[PDB]
């Protein structure tokens, strides 16, 4: 049991590491991009009927 | 009287009119085309027209009705499809060899040539009458008179003349009432206007279903009539499909149909299919259409009528409310409306502040969706109506949390989801438990009960087993498991049937969609029953995979009773379903040991 | 002079500058329809009227004015305690008007005489999980943040009918003395939701304790933002002349920012993010100026508004600047409703900014903030224990996981699930608590005093 | 009639009461050259032209103008067909005038009857992809939903070289009995895509059977939108007298919206969502009424439009309005032409919803919609279980995904690869897809009837 | 005349139509105190003024307008070092006046005489990683990427105070052969930073070396866009008539985008891209045309620009337009300044296209940028290790990557560590260069010539 617990520790810390680093800033940096210039399109043509 | 001072699109604005109110009938042009000018600004009036430009020239005469736009409630309404405003198509179709009146020609909202058969009622010379009361009747539908003539609301006197029965016209005179001299000479038809609301006596709670037919409707929450319903749609996810079905179940007195700014293969497909489809109880002659009265309208014609089509609707849902008739309003979709609201704030030039909709959006879709409801009958015979709307919903920003979407969502008390992913893998109405409630719950299943159905019991728990099975499925994906609690398995397992036999469905197999609300609670109450013995056999020692195998069978037989409906008798709690039973006690024997 | 045009619910009169600012005018209509506007603006030689009656089917020639002389203001009495009125003060109980006692302005008041001794004494609700873990304070702004896959209106209906009725309980514990009133007012209501609130309150023996409002989802805009208005001012003369504590039940918050987003652009102004006005707040804030302990220091006028997001949307304006005023919030979760746990709140994301000075004294106890600490970090654990468990099995998961899993299921069905006619004050709430504490060890239970433990485990 | 100003291409002039909306007006340019132009707006004392031949030469007083006199009309020819024409008519394109048979007027005046009449039987496209999915019928609009970074023109391409080779296979089947006819507009497409259209139907030897109206992209913006309004008059004619199969391909849908964009910013007229007009809708809405099936069925216009998603969402304006009218819709596939597929286009956002009751028989079987619906399960799945091998591995994979990622492969490409010069029965199709869907037992296939299943497995 | 009205920064002044554009007009306050501006737009019988000082207390006819008749001219003198002087055109802070030997013009043109023929002459920063992986010329544009977390002045001043030691040992290299000149221009910044740069150039040499143009932030938006101006006159005449080469340092250019970004929102004018103007291009680009080699070419304006990111993004508009306009990009890093790097400068994305002409080769080395091409690409496979060596850990890595792990880390701490006064002649940043390559086999260096590398090692 022992040498499979070893097998399966090294999957299960790649894991640990590969949300933290790769994912959690890759959806933080698309969901505010995105909700930047989609509140831009909105705002711009209050003013042009404003004018 | 008036001029055109300016033709800009479909719009037209024309100066020279002042004492006019803003919702009047204004003839615009030399064609005598129908118009209204909704809005003044000095002596100049911007006017919707309800007919094409193609050839409007200024300085031709603008002339003043002197009254409101008013349809016309009355015999000869059904087994017919009218525009938005109501003009008989059929008339038109021979005649002018078009489908989208053109300009030049008019015809008025209903028949002139078609005299009625008039029964007179329980009043005579001398007796006083008011709004909503039964004046006559006149026979019409396959199974009862669904044309009560009734004095229009807010109109008093006493009736001097109660004409006698035989065959009359509608242009022709039957009734006077006699309040400040002569009051007016009645026909059959009367008129009331579609911007204004009809009145009611009081409201009432919603206590009576409706019977959609529709399994996964009748499971989750109550089915309800006085009903305020909301499906999303998204154009692709089988919406169409479930409401033309959706008509056919319908077991109200009255269906009336509107389309708001359809595909216009559907407005044909919804006409062909009246006459020779059979309602559920079957009707007697002409079984839906007798039934209905449709207001269609395409996206292709105008805008202005587009925008008045729901308006026509709820006025033909309230007046038969009022006669004391259940109604079904059944729209589809409320966001292509909003869209014609839309199409007509650019065009007047006005100040949108809700995605280019318009600022008056709010007010409009909730005062609509309020006269919706069950009710009093308005008048004094006494009787009871309702108007259940079941109303599509759609995107319009082309997010979820556009302006349209949560308007909509506020006002309704009932939602049943739908989701396009889920959908394509064909399992529509493929309903999301998160974004669905009900109000009505308390009091409907109250009522339930008193029916014969043990159902609240089996809903709370159908909502327990999807609700956990959702939890389950983020953490198969985000872990990535390598073993499960032998417990969650049969969550999930339990959840996957109730997909099948509810969700999957199919509005044109009517062994796939259909069951009375009896025998959606057996289906159901198998289920809740299978979960029961499963959890149990668990805690007293068996593995999953002994579980699932010895059930076995009956698993098979509970999947695959999904492909039937009534008919081995006219009895709606069979003997497929009480024989089930049993055998999965037996079968739940053998797994526990 | 007529009636110069129309452009939407604006009504442009052509007059010189005879009104007041916000006074009453009557458009005169020759066809057996009076109605009502007031002057939204006042204008040289021109002023904008939005009719409280109506829009549509004015004339622009026909029309005459008779000047009214009063500026709008609302009639209050205290024999308006149960009555079922309409959104501009009317009565839709039929029969005879209750009139006044006083004409208060409705504007922004008066008077403003509006707390600098922060909230002390506690205000149950009725309801342990909201109680304990959310504590309220006399003249305290907590509001309830819902969304639209529950139903809003229903436990909303809960929360008043339920409050009141603790403070004869209270009293028992000599808390409390003074006569305790409650203000409703619904806004955008449908009229099957409306019946189903004043059906509620009339079981209870509240109805008469309660004054209710109803602005229909059909009626004006105008009448619909002027609703609250009149409450808040019903609720101060309470307060203030009679020395009342009054709780307020505003719901529903989103339709009332509906309706200032149509009267946005109604107005000659601009708006701000996703169309909604960036003069939304201003509007808010006049709400929120009525709202705390009145001068005289046994008097408070308490709020709870209701404000509905659409799927708990926090990228739209109203949830973020509405949350900045108010001291924390109660958020409500569909994943408890779709369970079938009612009420379905969840209570670790809710927040009561000050709780360990929210409370009173003889009315609470003091034991209040460490059971709040015990309830809440447990709950949170067992929200852990769920998912760790379809991963790991029952066959490998922790013994002190077992007692987590256990806990979420008997917090969740004991302190949130209760009877829609259940009432609670602090001390009912407290006795649930030791009961399902008691089944974890007392060296688990370490962020309690070991005084008060050993007494109550 | 002299010229007040110019702003844009927009033009105001200066005349007194006269002109119907949409007469023509002549531009005497004191170059000696007479251009045409169209009264968008007519107004007191004025009206506002847009000039369909560029904006140069326009003075104040050294121009004149002189009414036509006659709002906008077709000159319609059945010998229009078997040549190349032109908006206005160009002389270097050989066809100067149709040379009239009939003036019809271009907004279908004078009879437009359409949609109370039901869709017939089914087309062959050719395509198996399309074919199975969604149902093509004649008297119905479905659209090609086409993407940048992709050529969208190899797609309009595929369609008008397959049109005219479907027909005679049909002629046998009972899916023809008249003759079949294209009508292609070409609006704001690229020059040398243009002349690779011009190419494919001669090659094909359906340069007889089409007619071809080319707006290019230099070519004003009001001359672009009126361009595919002529050929659907056009259709109609063909349709309606000399009972027709029309097929009219209207391409590229992008460069119609672009013009709706770029005029009304000099009206009253204002756009709407996104600087794209709000009364877009109506717009598209009158090149959506000429289609449809036609009264007392003499022929039908069948009308595939080919829409390029500029941004590469469908959440876009273009897609988003459109989609709304539509009955369903196809869209394309970036992904399957990065890998080189030909024609790539994806199945899981495809559905067209009316397919069961349109559809005849004895040449498109009963088990049709059954067998599409299957298809799509199993590829969505496939989908999916790329997405968990990514992340974790093989961890969430299992013997039920692994089965599905085979699907989506084989089925990628195999089904959808396939000639664009291939010709494909609705027979065929059917034949194919069976063959594939051999991978899970007939207990796993419950999408399906197991009537159906059996026989054909 | 007088003033008509204010409307913000906007003055309206009713006058009479014999004002030129930019023409100096002086408002006269009650107060007797004169403030100058100048007209931005002139319409008949008025005009639209934008006041450099002040904004309010302007009157209508109590105020009085004076014409100065001359259109604003920056009074530029080359005896400008050591002289103090106030971002207004005249010093404010009475120190040492401007004079005047030509007045020049700031439009953009005045008799503007630049590059025909490109930068090809090293000038060195002493700082190896600005050097060696872009390089400086004596015309190279180059953006100081700061935050709001990283010290902005103190890097500001580092890379000036250091390129001074440097730029003679360099002149008797014959790199050079004319003066230098330092011209510091701080616009609207606080009085914290302007204290502190003048202590830093006082330490490193003398305050005699720099001129200073002075400017505070309680003056307004309007000043601040002149100050940048003002420096751009004092660089062109000394590089014109005196052929000097001149550096300019400009900071902070971020304070001067904002500025711009007030007058339109204060202006009815509509703004583009995330509320910054439409035509923020043009007033950006008047700073950067006016820079390379001047006329003699043996003068030269050379500019580092100081920006400070408020949000560090790179979707902000002042960084992304900058750069395409700009020679070359140095971005400094947060994260290298809190691990203990002074200069804590990150090469991943500092990138020159115009590689060449910022390189030097006739008082540099050849090699110079062979090298640097290889230790940029060898640095940036060192980063993506280090990704992977978070995630994958040391159990799968490769022996390639591990010697791309440990050159990254070599490559931080040695050769972007340098002394706070410690400046490194671009020969012996060669030498250290090729110690970091060094570690790695022939095999490893296979991109590179392999005349080279058998060469230096």
């Amino acid at each position: 049991a022992f040498i499979i617990l070893d097998e399966v520790i090294k999957v299960t810390n790649r894991r640990v590491n590969a949300i933290e680093h790769v994912i959690i800033p890759r959806t933080e940096n698309t969901i505010a991009y995105i909700n930047s210039e989609l509140d831009e399109l909105d705002r711009e043509e209050f003013y042009r009927l404003k004018k | 009287y008036g001029a055109i001072y300016s033709v800009s699109g479909p719009v037209v604005i024309a100066e020279n009119m002042i004492g006019c109110a803003m919702y009047e009938l204004v003839k615009v042009g030399h064609d005598n085309l129908v118009g209204e000018v909704i809005r003044i600004d000095g002596d100049k009036a911007t006017i919707q027209v309800y007919e094409e430009t193609a050839g409007l020239t200024v300085g031709d005469p603008v002339l003043r009705t002197g009254k409101p736009l008013s349809v016309e409630l009355g015999p000869g309404l059904m087994e017919t499809i009218y525009d938005g405003i109501q003009r008989p198509l059929k008339a038109i179709k021979e005649e002018s060899q078009s489908i989208y009146i053109p300009r030049g020609i008019d015809t008025p909202a209903l028949d002139r040539t078609i005299k009625w058969q008039f029964t007179p009622g329980k009043f005579q010379v001398g007796d006083h009458i008011s709004g909503g009361d039964i004046y006559g009747s006149v026979f019409e539908n396959s199974l009862i008179s669904s044309h009560k003539i009734l004095l229009p609301p807010r109109s008093r006197g006493t009736i001097t003349w109660i004409a006698p029965a035989g065959e009359y016209t509608l242009d022709e005179k039957i009734l006077e009432v006699e309040f400040d001299g002569k009051k007016s000479d009645f026909t059959l038809y009367h008129t009331w206007p579609v911007r204004v609301p009809r009145p009611v006596t009081e409201k009432l709670s919603a206590d009576y279903p409706l019977l959609t037919g529709q399994r996964v409707l009748d499971a989750l929450f109550p089915c309800v009539q006085g009903g305020t319903t909301c499906i999303p749609g998204a154009f692709g996810c089988g919406k169409t499909v479930i409401s033309q079905s959706l008509s056919k179940y319908s077991n109200s007195d009255a269906i009336i149909y509107v389309g708001c700014g359809e595909r216009g293969n559907e407005m044909a497909e919804v006409l062909m299919e009246f006459p020779e489809l059979y309602t559920e109880m079957s009707g007697t002659k002409e079984p839906i259409m007798k039934r209905t009265t449709l207001v269609a309208n395409t996206s292709n014609m105008p805008v202005a009528a587009r925008e008045a089509s729901i308006y026509t609707g709820i006025t033909l849902a309230e007046y038969f409310r009022d006669q004391g008739k259940n109604v079904s309003m059944i729209a589809d979709s409320s966001s292509r409306w909003a869209e014609a609201l839309r199409e007509i704030s650019g065009r007047l030039g006005e100040m949108p502040a809700d995605q280019g909709f318009p600022a008056y959006l709010g007010a409009k879709l909730a005062s609509f969706y309020e006269r919706a409801g069950k009710a009093v009958a308005l008048g004094s015979p006494d009787r009871t109506g309702s108007v259940s709307i079941v109303a599509a919903v759609s995107p319009a920003g082309g997010d979820f949390s556009d302006p349209v979407t949560t308007a909509t969502l506020g006002i309704t008390q009932v939602f049943w989801g739908l989701d396009k992913k889920l959908a394509q893998r064909k399992h529509f109405p493929s309903i999301n438990t998160s974004v669905s409630y009900s109000k009505y719950t308390n009091v409907l299943n109250k009522f339930y009960d008193s029916n014969y159905p043990e159902f609240p019991v089996l809903r709370d728990r159908m909502k327990e087993i999807l609700s956990n099975a959702e939890e389950l499925e983020q953490v198969v994906q985000l872990v990535g498991k390598s073993a499960l609690s032998d417990s969650d398995k049969i969550t999930l397992d339990v959840a996957t049937l109730i997909k099948e036999d509810f969700l999957q469905q199919n509005g044109y197999s009517t062994y796939d969609a259909f069951c009375p609300i009896w025998k959606t609670f057996d289906m159901m109450r198998a289920f809740i029953s299978y979960h029961d013995e499963a959890q149990k056999a668990v805690a007293n020692g068996a593995n999953w995979s002994k579980l699932a195998d010895s059930t076995g069978d009956v698993k098979h037989a509970v999947s695959s009773s999904k492909f039937f409906e009534p008919s081995r008798g006219e009895k709606e709690v069979h003997g497929e379903f009480e024989k089930l039973l049993s055998t999965m006690q037996e079968r739940f024997a053998e797994s526990t040991d | 002079n007529t009636v110069s045009g129309v452009n939407g619910p604006l009504v442009i009169l052509e007059k010189v500058k005879f009104p007041r600012y916000n006074e009453i005018v009557n458009l005169t209509l020759p066809d057996g329809t009076v109605r009502q506007g007031q002057v939204l603006e006042i204008r040289g030689d021109r002023a904008i009227v939005q009719v409280f009656e109506g829009t549509s089917g004015i004339d622009v020639k026909k029309t005459t004015v008779e000047f009214t002389g009063e500026s709008l203001r609302i009639p209050v009495s205290e024999d308006m305690l149960g009555r079922i009125f309409d959104g501009s003060g009317r009565p839709i109980d039929n029969g005879p008007k209750v009139f006044a006692e006083d004409y208060l302005d409705i504007n922004g008041s008066p008077i403003n005489p509006y707390a600098r001794i922060y909230p002390e004494e506690m205000i149950s609700t009725g309801v342990s999980a909201i109680d304990t873990m959310n504590s309220i304070a006399r003249g305290q702004k907590i509001p309830i943040f819902s969304a639209s896959g529950l139903p809003h209106n229903e436990i909303a209906a809960q929360i008043c009918r339920q409050a009141g009725l603790v403070r004869p309980t209270k009293d028992v514990h000599d808390g409390h003395e003074e006569n305790f009133s409650i203000v409703f007012a619904a806004m955008g209501v449908n009229l099957e939701t409306a019946r189903f609130f004043k059906q509620d309150f009339e079981e209870n023996g509240s109805l008469e304790r309660t004054s209710l409002f109803l602005n229909l989802a059909n009626d004006p805009t105008i009448e619909r933002i002027i609703t609250p208005r009149l409450a808040l001012t019903t609720a101060e003369y309470l307060a203030y002349q009679t020395e009342r504590h009054v709780l307020t039940i505003l719901t529903d918050m989103s339709s009332y920012a509906d309706a200032l987003r149509e009267v946005s652009a109604a107005r000659e102004e601009v708006p701000g993010r996703r169309g909604y006005p960036g003069y939304m707040y201003t509007d808010l804030s006049t709400i929120y100026e009525r709202a705390g302990r009145v001068e005289g220091r046994n008097g408070s006028i308490t709020q709870i508004p209701i404000l509905t997001m659409p799927n708990d949307d926090i990228t739209h304006p109203i949830p973020d600047l509405t949350g900045y005023i108010t001291e924390g919030q109660i958020f409500v979760d569909r994943q408890l409703h779709n369970k079938g746990i009612y009420p379905p709140i969840n209570v670790l994301p809710s927040l009561s900014r000050l709780m360990k000075s929210a409370i009173g004294e003889g009315m609470t106890r003091k034991d209040h903030g460490d059971v709040s600490n015990q309830l809440y970090a447990k709950y949170a654990i067992g929200k852990d224990a769920a998912a760790m468990k379809a991963v790991v099995g029952e066959e490998a998961l922790s013994i002190e996981d077992k007692l987590s899993l256990e806990f979420l299921e008997k917090f969740e069905k004991t302190f949130i699930t209760q009877g829609a006619y259940e009432d609670r004050t602090v001390f009912e709430s407290l006795d649930q608590a030791w009961s399902l504490l008691r089944i974890y060890p007392k060296e688990m239970l370490n962020r309690i005093s070991p005084k008060i433990l050993d007494e109550f485990y």
